[PDB]
DNA sequence: CTCTGAATCTCTTCCGACGCGCCGCGGGACGTACTGACC
RNA sequence: UCCGCGGCGCG
DNA sequence: GGTCAGTACGTCCTATCGATCTTCGGAAGAGATTCAGAG
C-alpha cells in the first residue's frame, strides 16, 4: 500500500462508524490509483442457417 | 413538503386508514383530473392529499358524499341527455 | 491526508495501529532532517554523522 | 381475474389425469437434431403441449393471427400463443400399474395403515420378490397374508384355483379396490370398544381416522395406485440451448425418458407374450423408475446422471430451501431494484438519504419516460430511451422532478427485524455510494466497514404512502421489541455531548454570569471562556400545566458553558435538569425518550437531528485523539504481580509438602490470581477516573479525568471496562478449548506487549469465540424462522373482546434481588380489574385502563405491589386477539390499531437478540424490613424456635411503604428463630438446615416406640464402628430380606401412661414411617418434646439452546413428579426400583394411582395430604404437566419467566407481549374428553377455536357442552398442525403435509399472511386488511 | 448496480439474479416478514406480484408509470401456476375454488 | 410358569441464518438405412 | 439461456 | 413407381460387482424386543 498521514481524531461525522476522510491531495497524486486489465472475448460461431 | 405524517394520523385515526384515504384522494387529483384543495406547493398528489387530510378537507366521508354528489350529477345528466333525445324524435 | 476515528481503537483492541502511527511519524521525521540536509546541500560529514 | 375463495387438494383419479392431459407422450425423444424441432409423439411434442412459436403452425402453412385457432392437418398443431406450452400436460398409459412412492414410503404409510399391513410386506409384494393373496374359497389361506415363491408353488399344487394370488402393484390395487370402507369403520369401531390396550386404542383410533378421511374426502383407495402418469409442461422443464450446439436438459426430463422406455419395453414383452420372470423384471424396473420420477432418492440409491449427482425429482423441486416455496412464491427477485456501497451522510436530515443519480436515473427509467412523452420532448419510447441513454440535460432535470417526494425502501441484509427496511426520501448525489443517516446505523446493524445495502422503488401511490406512513424512517423512532428509542446519538455524537456538558474545576471564563446561551456561545466561540467553565446562567425553561399549555419560569442557575450551548436546541416544554450534567449515552437516549413521551414526534425528531449535528460538530472541536500515553498502568501492578507470584509459589511449595490436594491447589491458585486482576484492574481504573487540577485559590483539587480513553468509556461511546483493562492492566485468565482455565493468566497488557506464549494462549478463545458466532447465527436463525411461522396467522381483529380475565403481574424477584420492577412489566397494558388503593376498598385505577407512564408514577405513589393485566393467552377473540388484550402498540405508544401483525413482531422481537445469547443452609436477610411466610404450617420446639412442617413454604420481606422486596423457598423441617409478621434488621440470618440431610418431624411431646423394626428382615441395630453408639438402619427392598418386603418400620407416639397419641385436631393416631437408607438416632421408649426432628438420611444448560427448548417444549431429561390429584397419600409395594404410590381424593371416590421410579428421592410422606399441582419429587418441571395441572396462566408465566431469564441475564430487553404471543399460538389446540351433544369425537384434536365456537353456539341452543383440555405443542408441532395445509407445507415437511393433506381432502381458506403471499393477494394485515373485510361482506351478502 | 426491467427467469418468469446478468435484488423471506409486521400490504403485493412474476401485471404496470397512472392491477403470480403444475404431476389433484 | 401391556431400544427421516461478488469445470449428438404416404 | 458442482471472498 | 420425409437402430464402450465421491449431531416417530405385573 501507501504511507500516509493520519490523524486520529472525530471529524464532523465523516469518521462515524469505521469511516476514512480522505483529503483530495491523495486522490490528485494518484497514490491509490491502480491499473485493471479486463479480457473480452467475441467468438464467432456456426449457427444453423 | 412533508416529513412527518403524524398530524393526518390524528385527523383519520389509524395509519391503514389514512394510507388507504390519501391513496384515494391522490388517485383522485392524478387520473381523475380533480383540482386540488389546497396549494399544490409543487408537492406530488400523495403529499397534496396528506395536507388536505391535515387540514380536515378530505376523510372518508368527506370523499363519499362527493362522490355521491357525482354520481348524482351524472345521473341528471343522463336524464337531461335523455329528455333532449326525446324532444329531438318529438 | 487521512482522518480516522479515535473510537475504533479502545473496542477494537487493536493498539499496533496506534504504536505504528507513532514510530511511522519518527520514520518520517528522520527523513525530513535528511530531506532539509539535502535541500540545503550540506557537507557530506553532517549527513553521515546524523 | 376469476377470483378464487379457496385452494383444495386430493388425490388424483385416472379419469382426471387424462381430463388435464392434451395427448399421450409414447416415445422418449425431446428434439430432432437435423431440424431443430420436436418429435413427433416425445416430451416437447408440438401437437400435445402446444406451438414452439407463436400463432404459428409448426409446418409453416399457418403463420398468422387470422388463421386463430385452426389446427393444422398436416401436422395437426393448434395456432395459438406458446404460453400453452407452459400450462397443457401430457400423460402416459403405464402398461402395468405403479405405486405412488409418497403413499407408501412417507411415515406412516397410507397403503400400509389402510390395509393394516406391515410396509415391509406391502415393499416385499410391490418389488416381486412375494406373493399376496386377494380372494380365498375353501382353502386354508387368509386373505392379505404374504406367501414365498416355494409357498406360492405348493400352494398352487394342493388347491389349484380356488385361491387368487399376485405380486406387485396391481395386486396391491385389487386389494385397495376389495375393502369396503364403512364396513371396516364399524368393525374397527367395534375392536376399539372391546379392546383394552392403549397401544392397540392408538393404532385402532389412527386406523379409524384415517379411513373416516378417505370415506369423507371421496377419494378412493385404488388412486393410491397409479395408472396414468402426469407429465409436466414442457415450458417448465425446458430444452435450454447452448453454446456448440448442445442442449441444457431438466434431470426430470432423463427421468420421464427412463420411464418412457421402461413403459415401451413392458408394453413390447407383454404383446410378445413373454415368460413371467422376464416381465416380472420390467416391472419392478417400471416401478422403481416412477419412484426415481416422483421421489428420487426415498427408497434405494438415488439414480445419478453422468455427473455422479442424484437426479432432482418433482419432490425435490417441491421441497427444500432451493424449492418453489422457499425459492420463488415467499421470496422472489424483483425489479426497481439496485444496491450499493453505504457511507455515512452527516449531513442528512432523518428522513432522506443519499441515492447515487446514475442508481436513480436506472431505477426511475419509466417514470422519467413518462415525463419526457408529457413534455413532448420525446415522440416515443424510443427517443426517451435514446435521451436517457445519451444522459442529456433535461433528461437530469426530469429525474430531479420525478424523485421529490418519492420515498425509496433502503434494507440491509439480514433483516432481522422490522427496522431492517426503511423509507427515505432520496437525494440526488454524485459517487456511486448510497448515503445514510448515521442514526438509522444502529437499527440496521450497520457499519461502514463495506456494507451494501439495497434500493426498492416503491411504485403505486398505495406503495408510496405505505412507505411515508408506516416505514419512513420518522415514523420508527421506538423499538417494537421493548417500546424504547431505537434511533439513538451514538460514537461521535454521545462523545461530543459528553465532552460539551462536562465541567472543569479551574476554566477560562469561570465565575461568569451570562445573560443567557446566546452569550455563552458567543463567549466559547470568541475564546473568551471554555466549554467546561463554570458559571451561572439566565435560563427560561417551560413546562404543561394542567391544561397542556406551556408556562415559562426564568432563573439564574449554576451550569458550564457548553451545557447553555447545548440548552439553545433543546425543545420547549423539557426541564432544565435534562441537560444540566454530563450526556453520557442513557442520559441522551433518556433525554429524547422524555421528549417524546412529552411533546410528541415531530419536535423529536428535529431534536434527534440537532442533537446529531451539535454532537459531530463538538466531537469534531475537542480534538479527542488516542495515544500511547492514554494507556496509564498502575504503578502497584509489578508489586501486585510480585505478591501473586509470591503466593503462588508458597501455594507449590505447600503442595510439594503434601499439605494440599492437586485440586484444590488448582482453585487456590485460581483464586489468588482472580483477586490479583481484580486488585490490577481496581487501580487501573482509580488511577485513571481521577485527575487532580488547581483551582481558583491555588490549592490542588481533584476532578473526573479528561483522559480520552476514560472519556469514550465513561461517556459510553465506545469501550467498556473490560476491554480498558486489556488495554491498561492485565488482560487475566484464559480458558482452554476444553472451557478450563489455564493456571497462569496473561500478566501483560495489550499497551505492553504479550508474549508468544501468552498470544498463543490468547488464539484459543479468538478462534473459539469467532467459530461460535459461525454456528450461533444459524441457529437463531432457525428459530426465528419457526417462531415467524407459528405466529404468523396472528392478528389484530377486534377493539375488546370483553374478558374480564388476565394474569397478576408482581415484580420479578429472585435470591433478594428485585431482577425486574413492575413499572416495567405492566406499563403499556391494560387493568383486568379495578385496582384499589393498597389498605383501602377505594378504587385507585379503573378497570380496563391503558397503563401509561403517568398511571405507573401513580401506582408507584401509592406503592401497589400487583396488578391484574389482559393478556393475549386470555382474550376471549376467535382467530385474532382484541387491542385491549394486547395492549399498547410499542413502537408508536398508543393502543394497537385493528389489523396490526402481532405475531410476526413478536416474533422478529424475540429472533432478532438471539445472536447476543451465549451458546457453548444460610438465609441472608439483605434489607430491613418484616419477615412473612406463605403456604406454612408451624411448630415451635422446647427451645422456642419455630419448625415448618410444609415443602412448598415462601419467605417474604416486606417494607413499612407495603411493598415486597425478597423472596426464598424454605425446606420442609428449617428451623427459623423468627415468627410470621416478626421484624428483622439489616444483615440478620435465619436458616438451620442441611441439604444433605432430610428431616423428620413429631407434633407432640411423648415416647417414641417402634413397630415392624425387626432386625435383618426389614432393619439393622447395631453398635458403629465410626462412634461406637446404638444405632439403627433401615435396608433398601434390594438388601432386604424378601419376606420383610411387606414389613415397614414405622415409630409410635405414646403418652406419659402409653396412651397412644392422637394428631391434635383429628382421629388419626400419630404415626410416623422411615423411608429406605433411614436411621434413627433414638430408642424403643425414649421421650421426645413438641416439633422435636430425628432424622439422617442421604439426598446449568442455558443460552439459545434454552430458548429454543423453552419454546419447542421439550419434556426435562428427569422431570419433576407433581401430584395429579389433591387428596391423602398412601404407598403400595415395590419391586425392583419401582414404587407405587396412591392419593386418596377427600371427596372423589376414585383414588390416582401412580408409579415412581425408587431412584428419585421421594419428597412427600405416607401420611402428607397434597394439592394437584405439589412437587412430588424434585427436579425439572415439564410444561405440559404445568399446563394441565395448574394452568393457562401458570404455563404462560413458567414460559415467560424462563425466557426472560435468559435474556434478561444476555442484558437484552423484550417485553413480555412477545412471548405471550408465542404461548398462544403454542396453545391452540384442544383434545375433547366428553364430545356432549357436539359431533367431535372424544380424543380427537381439534382447534381450541372451533371448539369454543361449537360449544357456544350449543350453549346458545341449550345443549351441552364439549369438555375439552388443551394441549402445549411446539412451536415447530404447532407449525405444521395448522388448518392451512399451504402455511405447513411452506413450512417444513412437504412431502408429509402434501401427502396427509392429499389423502384427507382439505380445504385451504387462505386466511393467513404466508398464503396470500403464495398467491399473491393483499395479507389481511395493515393496509389490505380492510379490503378483506370488504371480502368477509360480500361473502355475506352471496 | 441498478435495474428497472432486464430478462426474466425462464421457467420462473422472475428476474434474473447478479449484476453480471443485470438481475434484481432477492426480496427474501425475511424482507417479507418486515413488510409484514408493518401494514405495507400494498407494497409488499407489488414486490410479489407486479415487479417479479406477473407478466400481465408488470406490462401494464409499466404502461401505467409511462402514462402517468401509478395503480397496479395484480393478478397470479407464475411461480404458483408453476407450483400447481408440479403438484399435478405428482399425482395430487390441487384446484383453485370458486373461481 | 405364561401371557399381555408398557417401557425401552433400535432404525430411519428431517432440519440445519440471510444477502452479494468472482473464478473454474461439466452436462447426448450425429449418421445411415429402411418404410410409408403422397403425387 | 438453464442447471449442477467445486473453489474463493465480503457484509 | 418414384421421391421425400419421417422413423428406427447403431456407435461412442464397457463386463465385475471394487468406483467411489464414502463416515455429523440432535430431535421426533415408528417398529421391534424385553421386563414387570397379573392371572
Ligand atoms: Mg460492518
Ligand atoms: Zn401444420
Ligand atoms: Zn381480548
Amino acid at each position: 500500500g501507501q504511507n500516509m498521514r493520519v490523524a486520529f481524531m472525530p471529524w464532523n461525522g465523516y469518521n462515524f462508524e469505521d469511516s476514512i476522510l480522505v483529503s483530495e491531495r491523495v486522490v490528485q497524486e494518484d497514490r491509490f490509483t491502480t491499473i485493471h486489465i479486463q479480457e473480452l472475448a467475441c467468438v464467432s460461431r456456426d449457427t444453423k442457417l | 413538503a412533508r416529513v412527518t405524517v403524524q398530524d393526518a394520523v390524528e385527523k383519520i385515526g389509524n395509519r391503514f386508514d389514512l394510507v388507504l384515504v390519501a391513496a384515494r384522494r391522490a388517485r383522485q387529483m392524478q387520473v381523475g383530473g380533480k383540482d386540488p384543495l389546497v396549494p399544490e406547493e409543487n408537492d406530488k398528489t400523495t403529499v397534496i392529499a396528506l395536507r388536505e387530510i391535515e387540514e380536515g378537507l378530505i376523510n372518508n366521508q368527506i370523499l363519499d358524499v362527493r362522490e355521491r354528489q357525482e354520481q348524482q350529477e351524472q345521473e341528471a345528466a343522463e336524464l337531461q341527455a335523455v329528455t333532449a333525445i326525446a324532444e329531438g324524435r318529438r | 491526508d487521512i482522518v480516522l476515528n479515535p473510537l475504533g481503537v479502545p473496542s477494537r483492541m487493536n493498539i499496533g495501529q496506534i504504536l505504528e502511527t507513532h514510530l511511522g511519524m519518527a520514520a518520517k521525521g528522520i527523513g525530513d532532517k535528511i530531506n532539509a540536509m539535502l535541500k540545503q546541500q550540506q557537507e557530506v560529514a553532517k549527513l553521515r554523522e546524523f | 381475474t376469476e377470483e378464487f375463495d379457496a385452494i383444495k387438494i386430493a388425490l388424483a383419479s385416472p379419469d382426471m389425469i387424462r381430463s388435464w392431459s392434451f395427448g399421450e407422450v409414447k416415445k422418449p425423444e425431446t428434439i430432432n437434431y437435423r431440424t431443430f424441432k420436436p418429435e413427433r409423439d416425445g416430451l416437447f411434442c408440438a401437437r400435445i403441449f402446444g406451438p414452439v412459436k407463436d400463432y404459428e403452425c409448426l409446418c409453416g402453412k399457418y403463420k398468422r393471427l387470422k388463421h386463430r385457432g385452426v389446427i393444422c392437418e398436416k401436422c395437426g398443431v393448434e395456432v395459438t400463443q406458446t404460453k400453452v406450452r407452459r400450462e397443457r400436460m401430457g400423460h402416459i398409459e403405464l402398461a402395468s400399474p405403479t405405486a405412488h412412492i409418497w403413499f407408501l414410503k412417507s411415515l406412516p404409510s397410507r397403503i400400509g395403515l389402510l390395509l393394516d399391513m406391515p410396509l415391509r410386506d406391502i415393499e416385499r409384494v410391490l418389488y416381486f420378490e412375494s406373493y399376496v393373496v386377494i380372494e380365498g374359497g375353501m382353502t386354508n389361506l387368509e386373505r392379505q397374508q404374504i406367501l414365498t415363491e416355494e409357498q406360492y408353488l405348493d400352494a398352487l399344487e394342493e388347491f389349484g384355483d380356488e385361491f387368487d394370488a399376485k405380486m406387485g402393484a396391481e395386486a396391491i390395487q385389487a386389494l385397495l379396490k376389495s375393502m369396503d370402507l364403512e364396513q371396516e369403520c364399524e368393525q374397527l369401531r367395534e375392536e376399539l370398544n372391546e379392546t383394552n390396550s392403549e397401544t392397540k386404542r392408538k393404532k385402532l383410533t389412527k386406523r379409524i381416522k384415517l379411513l373416516e378421511a378417505f370415506v369423507q374426502s371421496g377419494n378412493k383407495p385404488e388412486w393410491m395406485i397409479l395408472t396414468v402418469l402426469p407429465v409436466l409442461p414442457p415450458d417448465l422443464r425446458p430444452l435450454v440451448p447452448l453454446d456448440g450446439g448442445r442442449f441444457a436438459t431438466s434431470d426430470l426430463n432423463d427421468l420421464y425418458r427412463r420411464v418412457i422406455n421402461r413403459n415401451n419395453r413392458l408394453k413390447r414383452l407383454l404383446d410378445l407374450a413373454a415368460p413371467d420372470i422376464i416381465v416380472r423384471n420390467e416391472k419392478r424396473m417400471l416401478q422403481e423408475a416412477v419412484d426415481a420420477l416422483l421421489d428420487n432418492g426415498r427408497r434405494g440409491r438415488a439414480i445419478t446422471g453422468s455427473n455422479k449427482r442424484p437426479l432432482k425429482s418433482l419432490a425435490d423441486m417441491i421441497k427444500g430451501k432451493q424449492g418453489r416455496f422457499r425459492q420463488n412464491l415467499l421470496g422472489k427477485r424483483v425489479d426497481y431494484s439496485g444496491r450499493s456501497v453505504i457511507t455515512v451522510g452527516p449531513y442528512l436530515r432523518l428522513h432522506q438519504c443519499g441515492l447515487p443519480k446514475k442508481m436513480a436515473l436506472e431505477l426511475f427509467k419509466p417514470f422519467i419516460y413518462g415525463k419526457l412523452e408529457l413534455r413532448g420532448l420525446a415522440t416515443t419510447i424510443k427517443a426517451a430511451k435514446k435521451m436517457v441513454e445519451r444522459e442529456e440535460a433535461v433528461v437530469w432535470d426530469i429525474l430531479d422532478e420525478v424523485i421529490r417526494e418519492h420515498p425509496v425502501l433502503l434494507n440491509r441484509a439480514p433483516t432481522l427485524h422490522r427496522l431492517g427496511i426503511q423509507a427515505f426520501e432520496p437525494v440526488l448525489i454524485e459517487g456511486k455510494a448510497i448515503q445514510l443517516h448515521p442514526l438509522v446505523c444502529a437499527a440496521y446493524n450497520a457499519d461502514f466497514d463495506g456494507d451494501q445495502m439495497a434500493v426498492h422503488v416503491p411504485l403505486t401511490l398505495e406503495a408510496q404512502l405505505e412507505a411515508r406512513a408506516l416505514m419512513m424512517s420518522t415514523n420508527n423512532i421506538l423499538s417494537p421489541a421493548n417500546g424504547e428509542p431505537i434511533i439513538v446519538p451514538s460514537q461521535d455524537v454521545v462523545l461530543g455531548l459528553y465532552y460539551m456538558t462536562r465541567d472543569c474545576v479551574n476554566a477560562k471564563g469561570e465565575g461568569m454570569v451570562l445573560t443567557g446561551p446566546k452569550e455563552a456561545e458567543r463567549l466559547y466561540r470568541s475564546g473568551l471562556a471554555s466549554l467546561h467553565a463554570r458559571v451561572k446562567v439566565r435560563i427560561t425553561e417551560y413546562e404543561k400545566d394542567a391544561n397542556g399549555e406551556l408556562v415559562a419560569k426564568t432563573s439564574l442557575k449554576d451550569t458550564t458553558v457548553g451545557r447553555a450551548i447545548l440548552w439553545m436546541i433543546v425543545p420547549k416544554g423539557l426541564p432544565y435538569s435534562i441537560v444540566n450534567q454530563a450526556l453520557g449515552k442513557k442520559a441522551i437516549s433518556k433525554m429524547l425518550n422524555t421528549c417524546y413521551r412529552i411533546l410528541g414526534l415531530k419536535p423529536t425528531v428535529i431534536f434527534a437531528d440537532q442533537i446529531m449535528y451539535t454532537g459531530f460538530a463538538y466531537a469534531a472541536r475537542s480534538g479527542a485523539s488516542v495515544g500511547i500515553d492514554d494507556m496509564v498502568i498502575p504503578e502497584k501492578k509489578h508489586e501486585i504481580i510480585s505478591e501473586a507470584e509470591a503466593e503462588v509459589a508458597e501455594i507449590q511449595e505447600q503442595f510439594q509438602s503434601g499439605l494440599v490436594t492437586a485440586g484444590e491447589r488448582y482453585n487456590k491458585v485460581i483464586d489468588i490470581w482472580a483477586a490479583a486482576n481484580d486488585r490490577v484492574s481496581k487501580a487501573m481504573m482509580d488511577n485513571l477516573q481521577t485527575e487532580t487540577v488547581i483551582n481558583r485559590d491555588g490549592q490542588e483539587e481533584k476532578q473526573v479525568s479528561f483522559n480520552s480513553i476514560y472519556m469514550m468509556a465513561d461517556s459510553g461511546a465506545r469501550g467498556s471496562a473490560a476491554q480498558i483493562r486489556q488495554l491498561a492492566g492485565m488482560r487475566g485468565l484464559m480458558a482452554k478449548p476444553d472451557g478450563s482455565i489455564i493456571e497462569t493468566p496473561i500478566t501483560a497488557n495489550f499497551r505492553e506487549g504479550l508474549n508468544v506464549l501468552q498470544y498463543f494462549i490468547s488464539t484459543h478463545g479468538a478462534r473459539k469465540g469467532l467459530a461460535d458466532t459461525a454456528l450461533k447465527t444459524a441457529n437463531s436463525g432457525y428459530l426465528t424462522r419457526r417462531l415467524v411461522d407459528v405466529a404468523q396467522d396472528l392478528v389484530v381483529t377486534e377493539d375488546d373482546c370483553g374478558t374480564h380475565e388476565g394474569i397478576m403481574m408482581t415484580p420479578v424477584i429472585e435470591g433478594g434481588d428485585v431482577k425486574e420492577p413492575l413499572r416495567d412489566r405492566v406499563l403499556g397494558r391494560v387493568t383486568a380489574e379495578d385496582v384499589l388503593k393498597p389498605g383501602t376498598a377505594d378504587i385507585l385505577v379503573p378497570r380496563n385502563t391503558l397503563l401509561h407512564e403517568q398511571w405507573c408514577d401513580l401506582l408507584e405513589e401509592n406503592s401497589v405491589d400487583a396488578v391484574k393485566v389482559r393478556s393475549v393467552v386470555s382474550c376471549d377473540t376467535d382467530f385474532g386477539v382484541c387491542a385491549h388484550c394486547y395492549g399498547r402498540d410499542l413502537a408508536r405508544g398508543h393502543i394497537i390499531n385493528k389489523g396490526e401483525a402481532i405475531g410476526v413482531i413478536a416474533a422478529q422481537s424475540i429472533g432478532e437478540p438471539g445472536t447476543q445469547l451465549t451458546m457453548r443452609s444460610s438465609i441472608q436477610v439483605k434489607n430491613k424490613g418484616s419477615i412473612k411466610l406463605s403456604n406454612v404450617k408451624s411448630v415451635v420446639n422446647s427451645s422456642g424456635k419455630l419448625v415448618i412442617t410444609s415443602r412448598n413454604t415462601e419467605l417474604k420481606l416486606i417494607d413499612e411503604f407495603g411493598r415486597t422486596k425478597e423472596s426464598y423457598k424454605v425446606p420442609y423441617g428449617a428451623v427459623l428463630a423468627k415468627g410470621d409478621g416478626e421484624q428483622v434488621a439489616g444483615g440478620e440470618t435465619v436458616a438451620n438446615w442441611d441439604p444433605h440431610t432430610m428431616p423428620v418431624i413429631t407434633e407432640v411431646s411423648g415416647f417414641v416406640r417402634f413397630t415392624d423394626m425387626i432386625d435383618g428382615q426389614t432393619i439393622t441395630r447395631q453398635t458403629d464402628e465410626l462412634t461406637g453408639l446404638s444405632s439403627l438402619v433401615v435396608l433398601d427392598s434390594a438388601e432386604r430380606t424378601a419376606g420383610g418386603k411387606d414389613l415397614r418400620p414405622a415409630l409410635k407416639i405414646v403418652d406419659a401412661q402409653g396412651n397412644d397419641v392422637l394428631i391434635p385436631g383429628t382421629d388419626m393416631p400419630a404415626q410416623y414411617f422411615l423411608p429406605g437408607k433411614a436411621i434413627v438416632q433414638l430408642e424403643d421408649g425414649v421421650q421426645i418434646s413438641s416439633g422435636d426432628t430425628l432424622a439422617r438420611i442421604p439426598q446449568i444448560t442455558g443460552g439459545l439452546p434454552r430458548v429454543a427448548d423453552l419454546f419447542e417444549a421439550r419434556r426435562p431429561k428427569e422431570p419433576a413428579i407433581l401430584a395429579e390429584i389433591s387428596g391423602i397419600v398412601s404407598f403400595g409395594k415395590e419391586t425392583k426400583g419401582k414404587r407405587r404410590l396412591v392419593i386418596t381424593p377427600v371427596d372423589g371416590s376414585d383414588p390416582y394411582e401412580e408409579m415412581i421410579p425408587k431412584w428419585r428421592q421421594l419428597n412427600v410422606f405416607e401420611g402428607e395430604r397434597v394439592e394437584r399441582g405439589d412437587v412430588i419429587s424434585d427436579g425439572p418441571e415439564a410444561p405440559h404437566d404445568i399446563l394441565r395441572l395448574r394452568g393457562v396462566h401458570a404455563v404462560t408465566r413458567y414460559i415467560v419467566n424462563e425466557v426472560q431469564d435468559v435474556y434478561r441475564l444476555q442484558g437484552v430487553k423484550i417485553n413480555d407481549k412477545h412471548i405471550e404471543v408465542i404461548v398462544r399460538q403454542m396453545l391452540r389446540k384442544a383434545t375433547i374428553v366428553n364430545a356432549g351433544s357436539s359431533d367431535f369425537l372424544e380424543g380427537e384434536q381439534v382447534e381450541y377455536s372451533r371448539v369454543k365456537i361449537a360449544n357456544r353456539e350449543l350453549e346458545a341452543n341449550g345443549k351441552v357442552g364439549a369438555t375439552y383440555s388443551r394441549d402445549l405443542l411446539g412451536i415447530t408441532k404447532a407449525s405444521l398442525a395448522t388448518e392451512s395445509f399451504i402455511s405447513a407445507a411452506s413450512f417444513q415437511e412437504t412431502t408429509r403435509v402434501l401427502t396427509e393433506a392429499a389423502v384427507a381432502g382439505k380445504r385451504d381458506e387462505l386466511r393467513g399472511l404466508k398464503e396470500n403471499v403464495i398467491v399473491g393477494r393483499l395479507i389481511p394485515a395493515g393496509t389490505g386488511y380492510a379490503y378483506h373485510q370488504d371480502r368477509m361482506r360480500r361473502r355475506a351478502a352471496g | 448496480h441498478a435495474r428497472s426491467t432486464g430478462s426474466y427467469s425462464l421457467v420462473t418468469q422472475q428476474p434474473l439474479g447478479g449484476k453480471a446478468q443485470f438481475g434484481g435484488q432477492r426480496f427474501g423471506e425475511m424482507e417479507v416478514w418486515a413488510l409484514e409486521a408493518y401494514g405495507a400490504a400494498y407494497t409488499l403485493q407489488e414486490m410479489l406480484t407486479v415487479k417479479s412474476d406477473d407478466v400481465n401485471g408488470r406490462t401494464k404496470m409499466y404502461k401505467n408509470i409511462v402514462d402517468g397512472n401509478h395503480q397496479m392491477e395484480p393478478g397470479m403470480p407464475e411461480s404458483f401456476n408453476v407450483l400447481l403444475k408440479e403438484i399435478r404431476s405428482l399425482g395430487i389433484n390441487i384446484e383453485l375454488e370458486d373461481e
